[PDB]
């Protein structure tokens, strides 16, 4: 949310969406399309699955320890173990709920970050041929088909073909 | 038409999960994960562990010899099995510092007894009692050893024991301390007793005190336990007149994972690495809410079990 | 500071600012004026007090613990003692300072965060009718009254009744 | 001019706070608030807590009876409060473990002494001394009772007791040291005394010390004290020859919320739930730097006297 | 890695970089060349060098502590020793590693953030007369010198001067 | 050509380093740091700590005077070095409570012993022993004094010790432990001994137990050490009628930054503020991978030889 991409400037998600995470979705001369970006969708699953694989593996094996249970009252012993186990556990139970507090905010601001990050670049690819319309789509000066909008999917678009043509559409 | 549009976003589900961040405390995103475990399935299961259930007896009666105990001998265990329903059928005893040596042979694994050869001039062996029957007759512990005088004397007892092995030697002796002051010039003719055992770089005296206890199993007497470990190289001395429980050999002292639990749980022939007092759980998730006192390659008891963590993005709904 | 808007392109603050922490400043064909933006003012204080609040409720509550000043020498007991109490200090006291040092970085970054986003909102609302003149201000290359500001502060600016004039105006 | 210019900012205060960051050490940020708290009133609060001021005396000499304490009779408290200024003014004694007598009392809540019929025969009650003045006569503590010989002899004494109630049973005893060798024989007849006390689970055994003391109040003897604790269904037996400070009933045990805390601050009528020993501290922060020591819903002790967050955006000023 | 700028829209590094971590690389009509920009640099080792120097002083010094390696077998006392010692150990490591791995991630962080900077204040000084070719570079659309290029490095380039030629040459 | 391009970017290295991130377990950096430190040097630099070397000599024999301990009188350290090669060549003795008066007078940083004049009437002073042969003839402990009977009695020792300074003192002193009954009384004419040493505030009362031990050094004897902390204001008494080991004086006590360690490395004349069995280390980094035992300003003991902190950007090559 620090970046204002998802529940900012895109209204809603699409859950029609069932492909990948981030996809595009385009209205053509020729109908209607959708379809999905597998690099930002992996880039995330990938680091989301090493932080949880790296949180998740196990680093404690313990075989003798103290008593934790008593049945009679004694003195000094036992309250000292009683406070050690309290100190233990007060001091452990922090840990556990300050990991998961940061580690959702850095898995939510990076999921953020990647849709921006594709926002960006398809702004890039698009040098002057589009003007953005502030809701999450542009608005393309030149006509295109549905081989067109694949070029610009794929990453390889050339602007310069297109460049008189949408200068003169959107500046007179 | 002469344009076009491309428009982007991203994926939602109709209902996400909650989770708690740095700013907000209910956050919805589209999938989360828990990572504390609070099941168990009633059982211990035992594979890989070898898994000793001590039905009826505990560790120290098993370790002594009660006759109804007579099943433990030389008993091999990874993790031994205490159940309440416990109780004892001989001898009245009393151990100071009981914890300690109930730690000592948990930890150890093993009631390998090796019996010696001691030589006892002057006394009566293998006394008996009517409270620990053995059969049809009576009977005492069958790994101690008591005297009582031989006709009408009670000579000054001096045992040697030399350790030429090359593991430690651990050796279980008592002392009686009897009801009545007649009944302890009719066992052993001196007024007043003494025990002292003593090695190279220690020693124990033990003195008995006559008094009436309160009557269990028919008697009003009572038997104190005592233990010594002897090293390699070292050498035991046993000095007495009067008031010993002498032992018989030595148990067989180890060094390995093994330990002791207190549960009533059944047990079947399932596997799981990690143990509880109310069964197996298993080990997939880092943290566990059932209980603190774990055997094995536990996850950590915490006290919070609602502990969410996110694996998704944020859930924006149509 | 990392998206570089406060302390950034942004000069200084605004002293006599007092309505709320983020706002405007126009100067006009009518005069000069000044106003506030209560939106991203409130996201702000919504998750500035609730992180406060999430911090400063308890946790703890004790009655009966350990002796932890003694008047006599005494052994083991003490020694074994003291050495926990040592280790409880010293490993709360961490924390303490771990948590505050992380806390305040977040919170400069989000309250830097949503300066950029703002702006980045007041830019992608003028669509090709502005210039950023590259210090926090836009030139608006047609005439607007204190009624056309207004448009651009409660988010109904219709930025094709002005195109053809501010094109005319900025290209040529 | 046919243009228009639109700026945007953010506000700035004169004298801001200067905090600590991951990168820097001293920021410059519009506001701030503190994590510690510092300070006290200097008065402890009697509300919604129940203190107990024990203007001259300690918790043990309230409990035993001290002459000078017999306005503590009874006395139920959710905190006693342990002046410096406190002094006994009894038959000098001793209590072997002291802070775990202190610290079983303190916890308890209570000062409840149900009083019980003992039989001793053959023997005088009653017992007094000089040092220890109940009004212009002698006297004694007013839980214990004080046996002495009967004319010429004084028997083996052997009480019984068994607790048919639901609750723990607390006896406090004890054995008497004499100075010399003369006044042994002239208040016991017989020249070594012995006192055991034992239940079905336990048992303790003390034997007199004869010996000379520094002078305390003009006398050169002592008293050792001993506490006995009867779970229900237990019985306890009191066996002895001389050198025993009988009890007269049993305080009654509770579980609960209570303490004890040593501290000269008075007290007021304020409210107030959090109490150190300088006074009661609010507790609207969660941290103080007051005292470690703490009674309530109290914040935490840390070092600092300054831990600063940021609640507002950076301060750059014109 | 949260902005996309190091190994994002920029593909490699400078190995014959030697000046400063940050710098510039220009084509012109008299030749090539290559500097540096002291002020991200210096940004960048700064704030690097105060989180260094903020962890490695030290807070601990003690004197007397408990025993930690015995030659018998005891009871309980040792039990709780060891207990307490192997609580602390753990307890320390924990801190240890979640320290470091927290620190590294914010200084990639802020190392990537620092050239995003750069970046945008490069592009706010070329206002239009320039055109970002996606790749980190940007196409000058009028003609500069040698001394043009270091205008834009020290901050005072003038916009307006080339305006007229740059947008007849970018736009016609 | 009409116009022109400028390229903006960042500097790689060839080789860069592997760091662990939150997201990522090997991401390749420019540059990075270590925390830990794992080497030492192998000696103990003298300065500006003061060492002392134990070459022969353990603590407590250089504190009761061994007569191959003899430079060790009023030795000051700030810490002590005990080496393993360390014996013992005086009368076989014995501490109850050993680690606590090695730390009690490791810690205090000073041997330095004031002789008091004590008054024994009736008693034979200095005895001596053919095992702790100081010279020629035979010797014992020089803090020490064996008082035995003189002619054919032995009275009833009773000597006081008031403390008018403004410091405490340490008092050590010892009870005999003999091997038969022949020569008890042959030593102390009576049949059983006693020693008692009183303050104000505590007493220790002490019996020794005749008894055979193994042979050390040609004795089957014992003695027992104890100690006494005397403060201002207080007072000593010392009472006993057999099996006493007098002390001479007293130790001064004091407080401050003092310790001791065992290790076997050797001492040269380099400047270190930290000091490790092993040998001094450098105190350059935070942490620490040699020893968990440290004198000093000392990094931290973490259990990874490598962690690795970033400097720098991301690496990416051509
Ligand atoms: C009770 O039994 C113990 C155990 O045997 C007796 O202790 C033993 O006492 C003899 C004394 O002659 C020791 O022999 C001596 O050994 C040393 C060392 O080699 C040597 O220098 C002497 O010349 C002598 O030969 C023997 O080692 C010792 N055994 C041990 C290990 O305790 C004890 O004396 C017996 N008590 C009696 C006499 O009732
Ligand atoms: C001094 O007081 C003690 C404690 O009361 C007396 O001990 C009691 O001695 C009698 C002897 O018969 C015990 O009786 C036994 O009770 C059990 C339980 O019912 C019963 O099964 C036996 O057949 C027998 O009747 C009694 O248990 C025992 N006290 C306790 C509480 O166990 C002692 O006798 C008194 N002094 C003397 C020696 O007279
Ligand atoms: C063995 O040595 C001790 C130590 O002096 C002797 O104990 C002392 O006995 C006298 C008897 O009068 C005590 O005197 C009392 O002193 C107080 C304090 O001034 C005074 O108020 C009394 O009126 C009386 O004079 C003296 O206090 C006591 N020692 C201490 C330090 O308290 C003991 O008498 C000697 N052995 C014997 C019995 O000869
Ligand atoms: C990227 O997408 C474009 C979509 O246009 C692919 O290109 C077309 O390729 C087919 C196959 O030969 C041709 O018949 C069309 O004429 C091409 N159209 C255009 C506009 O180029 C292209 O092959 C894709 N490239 C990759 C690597 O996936
Ligand atoms: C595992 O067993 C323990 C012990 O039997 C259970 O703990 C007890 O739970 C009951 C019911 O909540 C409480 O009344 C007791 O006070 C608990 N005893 C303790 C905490 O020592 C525990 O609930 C069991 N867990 C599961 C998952 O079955
Ligand atoms: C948003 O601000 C605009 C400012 O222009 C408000 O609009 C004007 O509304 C008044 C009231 O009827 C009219 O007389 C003007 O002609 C309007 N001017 C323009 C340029 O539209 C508008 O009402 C505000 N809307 C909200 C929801 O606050
Ligand atoms: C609360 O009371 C405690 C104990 O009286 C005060 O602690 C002492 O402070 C003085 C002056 O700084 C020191 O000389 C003592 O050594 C302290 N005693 C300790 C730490 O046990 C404390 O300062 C008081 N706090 C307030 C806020 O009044
Ligand atoms: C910033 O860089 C420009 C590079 O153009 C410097 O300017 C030139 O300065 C020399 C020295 O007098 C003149 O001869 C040139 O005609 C200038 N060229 C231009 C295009 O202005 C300028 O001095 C530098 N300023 C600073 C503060 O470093
Ligand atoms: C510093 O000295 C200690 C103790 O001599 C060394 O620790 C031992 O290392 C050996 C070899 O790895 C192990 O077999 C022992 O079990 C260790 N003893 C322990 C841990 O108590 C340590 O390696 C030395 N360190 C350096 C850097 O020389
Ligand atoms: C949520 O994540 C888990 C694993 O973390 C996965 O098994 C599950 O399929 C995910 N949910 C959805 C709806 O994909
Ligand atoms: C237990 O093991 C020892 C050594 O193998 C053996 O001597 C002894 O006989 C075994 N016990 C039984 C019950 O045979
Ligand atoms: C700073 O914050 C506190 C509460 O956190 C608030 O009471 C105070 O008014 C704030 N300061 C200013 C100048 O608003
Ligand atoms: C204390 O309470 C008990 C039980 O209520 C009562 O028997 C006893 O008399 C009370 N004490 C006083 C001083 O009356
Ligand atoms: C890496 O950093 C260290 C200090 O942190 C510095 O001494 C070293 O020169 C740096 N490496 C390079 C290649 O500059
Ligand atoms: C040790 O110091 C004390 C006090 O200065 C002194 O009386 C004594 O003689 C010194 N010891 C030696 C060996 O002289």
């Amino acid at each position: 949310g620090l970046f204002g991409a998802i529940a900012g400037f895109i209204e809603n998600g699409w859950e029609g969406m069932i492909d990948g995470w981030y996809g595009f979705r385009h209205q053509n001369s020729e109908g209607t399309g959708q379809a999905a970006d597998l690099k930002s969708t992996q880039a995330a699953i990938d680091q989301i699955n090493g932080k949880l694989n790296r949180v998740i593996e196990k680093t404690n094996e313990k075989f003798h320890q103290i008593e934790k249970e008593f049945s009679e009252v004694e003195g000094r012993i036992q309250d000292l173990e009683k406070y050690v186990e309290d100190t233990k556990i007060d001091l452990w139970s922090y840990n556990a709920e300050l990991l998961v507090a940061l580690e959702n905010q850095h898995t939510i601001d990076l999921t953020d970050s990647e849709m921006n990050k594709l926002f960006e670049k398809t702004r890039r690819q698009l040098r002057e041929n589009a003007e953005e319309m502030g809701n999450g789509c542009f608005k393309i000066y030149h006509k295109c088909d549905n081989a067109c909008i694949e070029s610009i999917r794929n990453g390889t678009y050339d602007h310069d073909v297109y460049r008189d043509e949408a200068l003169n559409n959107r500046f007179q | 038409n002469s344009t076009a549009t491309l428009c982007l976003g991203h994926h939602a589900v109709p209902n996400g999960t909650l989770v708690k961040t740095i700013t907000d405390d209910q956050i919805e995103v589209t999938n989360a994960t828990e990572l504390v475990q609070s099941s168990s399935t009633g059982k211990i299961c035992n594979n890989p562990h070898r898994i000793l259930d001590g039905i009826d007896c505990t560790l120290i009666d098993a370790l002594l010899g009660d006759p109804h105990c007579d099943v433990f001998q030389n008993e091999t265990w990874d993790l031994f099995v205490e159940r309440s329903k416990a109780f004892s059928n001989c001898y009245p005893y009393d151990v100071p510092d009981y914890a300690s040596l109930r730690s000592l042979v948990a930890s150890s694994g093993t009631l390998e007894f090796i019996t010696e050869g001691f030589t006892w001039t002057g006394v009566t062996q293998n006394g008996g009692s009517n409270a620990c029957k053995r059969g049809p007759g009576s009977g005492f512990f069958s790994r101690l050893n008591w005297l009582t005088k031989s006709g009408s004397t009670y000579p000054v007892l001096n045992v040697t024991m030399p350790n030429n092995d090359n593991f430690d030697k651990l050796y279980i002796w008592g002392i009686h301390h009897p009801s009545t002051n007649q009944e302890q010039t009719s066992l052993y003719v001196q007024a007043s007793g003494r025990v002292t055992v003593s090695t190279r770089r220690s020693q124990q005296t033990i003195i008995p005190n006559i008094g009436s206890r309160p009557w269990v199993r028919g008697l009003s007497s009572r038997i104190s336990i005592y233990w010594t470990i002897v090293k390699p190289g070292d050498v035991l001395v046993i000095n007495s007149n009067g008031n010993l429980i002498a032992p018989r050999g030595y148990f067989k002292m180890r060094t390995g994972k093994s330990s002791i639990m207190r549960s009533d749980a059944p047990i079947d022939t399932c596997i799981s690495e990690c143990i509880t007092p109310n069964g197996s759980i298993p080990n997939d998730k880092p943290f566990q809410n059932v209980n603190k006192i774990t055997y094995g390659a536990c996850p950590k008891y915490v006290k919070q079990n609602t502990l969410k963590l996110a694996t998704g993005m944020r859930n924006v709904p149509e």
